[PDB]
């Protein structure tokens, strides 16, 4: 698998889609 | 069709980067891609680029970057929330920045932490 | 103006390139430019040869070395071609009788100054691009930065050992580059002498 | 780039010719190694230009008691204004290799037109002299009455003798 | 295989490169001093600083 | 072609970005300097290359 | 060897010697894994790092899809053990 790919969301092209999920889930981890 | 004109031009830049191009005709300008431009040149990921008119950009790469991405939803993030947003898009701290439209224009994350203002993730480049 | 090249022989005469994908020279002594042509493609660098003051090469994103005139730029005195990317360096050897050529591909590509073909080219798969290469002042060894982050030490004639040679010894060495310089052009020895892995 | 090169001994002092000089950028190569080891092909890199022996023991005695401590004696500078050609430095230097620092300080202070390569500083020096000192024997040979081994040992039992004081508080045999 | 399939760059004539080659190199066929002045290289490199030329020497 | 091995070594443990520029100095014969990607430059001996 | 007690090597106190992989390297890269911190948040104990000249090798020989794990690697601040034998086969390096 790629190295470089980060880990929230799933990659295509150049656009990086988030599910709404995934942005709660960070925001979770903060508090 | 893709209505994301930055996500075009940032499509057109990694095919560059990866065919080991010296630069590229970014056909659909915009205001926004050439701020996103200019600060991947103050962090030097790009060399030069003009913008001529029909109109489109011509961006001179210096073959040092890797990866252009644009954050699709563009989610709303605090500092507290910034820091943990690095660490989860980038491979590291200290490698690649994070790019945010924030009530003081266009900048990287350095540049937010310095300027001490939050906002919206749009994109990415490492 | 990308780059910018004293002339070590004559001083005060300043050369550059420009991305209007121009030449330009200029004189120190009375202080303003004297001359600019416009070529097809941009021009990376600029170099003078260190024995013959008047003469200069630009390595250009035409994948092409000009070896120019200063004092007549109507044409070009030798275009080395072998690339496959665009030439990134080019420096003369300090007996100003070869050329090195870092490549924005993998390669560096040794020159004689009237070949207009490679003599040599050296390539590695660590090696990532290449963007500045040098000589040593012995002009002996080339010393290649690129951008793995690695600065590698090659040597230019890549199978003649330094060190001192017995007289028995280097006169078989002698006596051998004699000999391909006559019989170089013979079909056998020509294709053993061309092959090189790429 | 060396013109030419002190060597100090047991025997006396003798200054080489360096003509073909060491390849500086190569200097970690085993080519350049190998040529380093062999006498064939270093006697080629050395010429022997001139020989000092010492006229007694006792100036053996003061000429390591002053080298070790640094300060150059007078005959050394007898020798060098004898070999080196007279020059002040305003537009021709000569380059002498030397294997101490604070002698090459010395000599330099004494010949403005001389400047000297220390072997702790300068590897190319540092080289040349350590093959020197490895051929040793045979570069001095046509000249060399006898041996270097009684000579090194006699000298390093003066010189620890007078260091030491050894004679005048050993008595017991 | 042996034949040269064309001429060489600096010759004019078929006479004048086949009659121009002519005489081994080698120290069987030619003296000692022959053979030396024959196989000297064009350019003799001595080790050193090869700084670019001062002043015109002609 | 059987003796052509040209590669001799390689200075130190390099830079961590790459090497976007480089110069020697032309009075001596062993200093080198290179400055790399992410702006630090170092000066290398060409003798000691450890 | 030297302090071993039957197979408990009472030689490894902290500062624990590290030496690193590239297939770890790699994917500590791509687990988004800072690589002295984890290791000291692994150890509890302060690590120093190292690799030698066969696993850089190995990395480099990897192609320019992996120069970011090359650059994390490159890291100025680790030690750097160079090694004497031919091969660059980092297996058998550690190894021996
Ligand atoms: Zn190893």
């Amino acid at each position: 698998r790629p190295v470089d790919l980060p880990a929230v969301g799933r990659m295509r092209g150049a656009e990086l889609r988030i599910s709404a999920k995934e942005a709660a889930a960070i925001a979770r981890e903060v508090r | 069709v893709r209505t994301s004109v930055l996500h075009d031009a940032l499509n057109s830049i990694n095919n560059a980067e990866k065919m080991g191009k010296r630069q590229v005709m970014i056909r659909p300008s915009s205001k926004v891609i050439v701020k996103f431009l200019q600060v991947m040149q103050r962090h030097g990921y790009i060399g030069e680029f003009e913008e001529v008119d029909n109109g489109k950009i011509v961006v001179q790469l210096n073959g040092r970057l890797n990866k252009c991405g644009v954050i699709s939803p563009r989610y709303n993030v605090r500092l507290a929330e910034l820091e943990k947003w690095v660490t989860k898009l980038l491979p590291a701290r200290q490698f690649g920045y994070v790019i945010l439209t924030t009530s003081a224009g266009i900048m990287d994350h350095e540049e937010a932490r310095r300027k001490h203002v939050a906002g919206k993730i749009i994109g990415f480049f490492y | 103006i990308t780059d910018v090249c004293f002339n070590q022989v004559e001083t005060s005469v300043i050369g550059s390139v420009a991305t209007d994908r121009s030449i330009i020279l200029f004189d120190l002594r009375t202080n303003m430019p004297v001359i600019k042509t416009v070529l097809h493609f941009a021009c990376n660098r600029i170099v003078f040869n260190p024995m013959e003051a008047m003469n200069l090469a630009v390595a250009s994103e035409d994948h092409n070395i000009y070896i120019f005139d200063a004092r007549n730029f109507d044409k070009a005195l030798n275009i080395q071609k072998g690339h496959v990317a665009a030439v990134m360096d080019v420096e003369f050897s300090p007996t100003g009788e070869e050329l090195v050529s870092g490549s924005y591909d993998r390669t560096i590509r040794l020159w004689r100054r009237d070949a207009g073909h490679s003599r040599d080219v050296y390539h590695t798969k660590r090696m990532q691009r290449v963007f500045r290469t040098m000589w040593t002042m012995d002009s002996k060894y080339i010393l290649t930065g690129s951008d793995d982050g690695n600065v590698r030490l090659w040597r230019a004639n890549a199978s003649e050992r330094s060190g001192v040679k017995a007289t028995r010894q280097r006169q078989a060495l002698e006596y051998n580059n004699a000999l391909l310089d006559r019989y170089g052009h013979l079909p056998e020895i020509r294709r053993i002498r061309r092959h090189r892995h790429l | 780039v060396v013109n030419f090169l002190l060597f100090e001994s047991a025997v006396g002092f003798s200054l080489f010719e360096v003509v073909h000089q060491a390849d500086t950028v190569g200097l970690e190569l085993p080519e350049v190694k190998d040529a380093m080891k062999t006498l064939d092909k270093f006697g080629k890199m050395v010429k022997l230009r001139s020989f000092n022996p010492w006229t007694s023991a006792a100036q053996g005695l003061e000429a390591i008691n002053l080298i070790s401590e640094g300060i150059m004696p007078e005959y050394l500078k007898s020798a060098l204004e004898m070999n080196l050609p007279q020059t002040s430095g305003k537009k021709s230097k000569v380059v002498l290799g030397v294997a101490d620092k604070k002698l090459a300080g010395e000599i330099t202070a004494a010949f403005p037109g001389v400047q000297c390569e220390a072997a702790d500083t300068s590897e190319v020096v540092a080289a040349l002299l350590r093959g020197i000192r490895t051929h040793a024997n045979k570069l001095h040979k046509s000249l060399q009455e006898g041996d270097i081994g009684r000579a090194q040992l006699g000298l390093g039992h003066a010189y620890s003798r007078a260091k030491v004081k050894f004679s005048v508080h050993k008595n017991d045999n | 295989k042996y034949l040269a399939t064309g001429l060489p760059h600096p010759f004019e004539s078929q006479q004048q490169y086949e009659r121009s080659l002519r005489l081994p190199v080698g120290p069987e066929w030619m003296t000692k001093e022959t053979f030396q002045d024959a196989t000297k290289p064009r350019v003799i490199i001595k080790q050193g600083i090869i700084a670019p030329m001062s002043k015109p020497m002609y | 072609r059987m003796f052509a091995k040209p590669f001799l070594g390689q200075l130190g443990n390099g830079h961590v970005q790459g090497v976007y520029s480089m110069c020697k100095d032309k009075n001596s014969l062993n200093c080198i300097a290179s400055g790399s990607g992410d702006g630090v430059v170092k000066v290398w001996d060409l003798t000691t290359r450890d | 060897p030297s302090s071993m007690f039957f197979e408990h090597n009472e030689a490894l106190v902290p500062p624990y010697n590290v030496l690193v992989d590239t297939n770890f390297l790699s994917r500590t890269v791509g687990a988004k894994l800072p690589l002295l911190e984890s290791a000291m948040d692994c150890l509890y104990a302060s690590v120093n790092i190292i690799i030698t000249s066969c696993v850089m090798a190995e990395l480099e020989k990897l192609g320019p899809r992996y120069r970011v794990a090359l650059m994390i690697a490159r890291d100025e601040r680790w030690q750097r053990l160079t090694c004497d034998h031919k091969g660059t086969y980092a297996d058998d390096c550690i190894v021996d």
